[PDB]
């Protein structure tokens, strides 16, 4: 369930972190 | 569920005969958001109908503004109209400058 | 002033082959953001929509909401493959006050189920019973807890504090009503009906009035929206025929420097 949207958040995890 | 839409019906600046103006009609309280609005001249569908986004409040239901440029006159009738899942029949509002 | 940031999402699907997701932003009540599902990109409704943020930060934030939509209409029809039309809502963003707390509210059919409370996924108590399992499974991935977190943490209120500094001169205008009376019959009795229109902010104060006696009749409607970001409220009062001489409807408001409008009967 909700596979895209864990594929969406790990992606751009990053980009918010710094 | 669904909800049906209340219509207000108003115009921008007070309503002089001959005089431009803007007739807005507030459709809200719906669900779910697919709706047709048309504002009316005499009985006919008015062409140049500006809506805004819709949106919707924190209880969730939707609303929305529509209007359009308007010249009030003695004899010519203004209304909106409203076609909603929630309801069977079209919904009519007429404007009356007087309320 | 306290301003509530609102981002707001309304996704509806019809089938397994139609869908379509459009949203609006607003800083209190004045829009900031529309955007399309046609659209790619988000579309600014304002001079100052992009805040304080670059145009290469920004450029980014448009990329990863593209990113979500695409992915949250996509876990939709998979969670509906795993009955239409469905209708979701999603209400996120900020209540300013320099302190703030940040939402993220979820409907389903029109319903409150789902909110995001600290960092994880919760379903309100009455939500369905098969919300359970996906949220599990959403609470699962820590990554995009994470993001959230982020997102409404530390984004949101940034962001806010941004967009007023840059939307000083709009959030802060002052428009002054413009007033006018008329009536109609309510019995065998009369309706009197005060509109006040164009008046900006909201806060604004309407009464009938015999000399200095407020007519406790006096009976206001709705705050109802003008085209031009400007504001229309009606207020009634039923009246026994020939005790309408001597009435008044007084309006204050804070782009008329303390001179009331009023406007006798
Ligand atoms: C972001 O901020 C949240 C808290 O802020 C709220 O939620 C966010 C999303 C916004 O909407 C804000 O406006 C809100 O105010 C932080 O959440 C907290 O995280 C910590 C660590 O994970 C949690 O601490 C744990 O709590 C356990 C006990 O919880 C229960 O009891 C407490 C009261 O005692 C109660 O408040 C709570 O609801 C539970 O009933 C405890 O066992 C454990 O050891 C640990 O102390 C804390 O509970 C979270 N708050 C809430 C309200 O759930 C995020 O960590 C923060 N993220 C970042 C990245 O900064
Ligand atoms: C998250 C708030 C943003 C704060 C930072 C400010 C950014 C504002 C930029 C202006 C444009 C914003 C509009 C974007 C449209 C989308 C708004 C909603 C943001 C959603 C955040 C991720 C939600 C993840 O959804 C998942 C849960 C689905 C549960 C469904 C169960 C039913
Ligand atoms: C899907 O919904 C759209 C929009 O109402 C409709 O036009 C279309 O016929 C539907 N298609 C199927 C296969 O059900
Ligand atoms: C919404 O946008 C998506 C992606 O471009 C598209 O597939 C879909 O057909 C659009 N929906 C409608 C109703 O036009």
């Amino acid at each position: 369930d909700f596979h895209h949207i864990r594929e969406w958040g790990n992606h751009w995890k990053n980009f918010l972190a710094v | 569920i669904q909800k049906t839409p209340q219509i207000q019906v108003y115009s921008r600046h007070p309503p002089e005969n001959g005089k431009p103006n803007i007739l807005n009609c507030y459709v809200t309280q719906f669900h779910p958001p697919h709706i047709e609005i048309q504002m009316l001249k005499n009985g006919k569908k008015i062409p140049k109908v500006e809506m805004s986004d819709m949106s919707f409040s924190k209880d969730w239901s939707f609303y929305i503004l529509a209007h359009t440029e308007f010249t009030p006159t003695e004899t010519d009738t203004y209304a909106c109209r409203v076609k909603h899942a929630s309801m069977a029949e079209p919904k009519t509002v007429y404007w009356d400058r007087d309320m | 002033k306290n301003y509530t940031f609102r981002c707001l999402q309304m996704s509806s699907f019809a089938n397994r082959s139609w869908s379509r997701t459009d949203s609006v932003v607003w800083l209190g009540d004045l829009q900031t953001h529309r955007w399309s599902n046609d659209s790619a990109t988000i579309s600014f409704t304002k001079p100052w929509s992009q805040g304080k943020l670059s145009n290469q930060q920004w450029e980014k934030l448009q990329h990863m909401f593209q990113v979500y939509r695409v992915s949250f209409t996509r876990d939709i029809q998979e969670l509906v493959k795993m009955d239409y039309p469905i209708e979701i809502q999603l209400s996120a963003g900020c209540e300013m006050y320099n302190a703030s707390e940040s939402f993220l509210h979820v409907a389903f059919q029109g319903k409150y189920v789902v909110r995001f409370w600290g960092t994880s996924w919760q379903t309100v108590p009455g939500a369905p019973s098969w919300l359970d399992l996906p949220i599990k499974v959403l609470n699962a991935d820590q990554g995009t807890s994470a993001t959230v977190q982020m997102l409404l943490n530390d984004t949101c209120p940034l962001f806010v504090r941004g967009l007023l500094e840059a939307g000083k001169s709009d959030l802060e205008k002052q428009e002054k009503p413009v007033a006018w009376l008329s009536s109609v019959p309510s019995s065998a009795h009369r309706q009197l009906v005060c509109h006040v229109s164009g008046f900006y902010p909201k806060p604004v104060w309407v009464m009938w009035m015999r000399g200095d006696q407020e007519q406790q009749g006096t009976h206001r409607g709705d705050f109802l929206p003008n085209a031009d970001e400007t504001w229309y409220l009606q207020a009634t009062l039923d009246v026994e025929a020939g005790e309408e001489a001597g009435l008044a409807c007084r309006v204050k408001h804070s782009s008329l420097g303390g001179q009331d409008i009023i406007l006798y009967w």
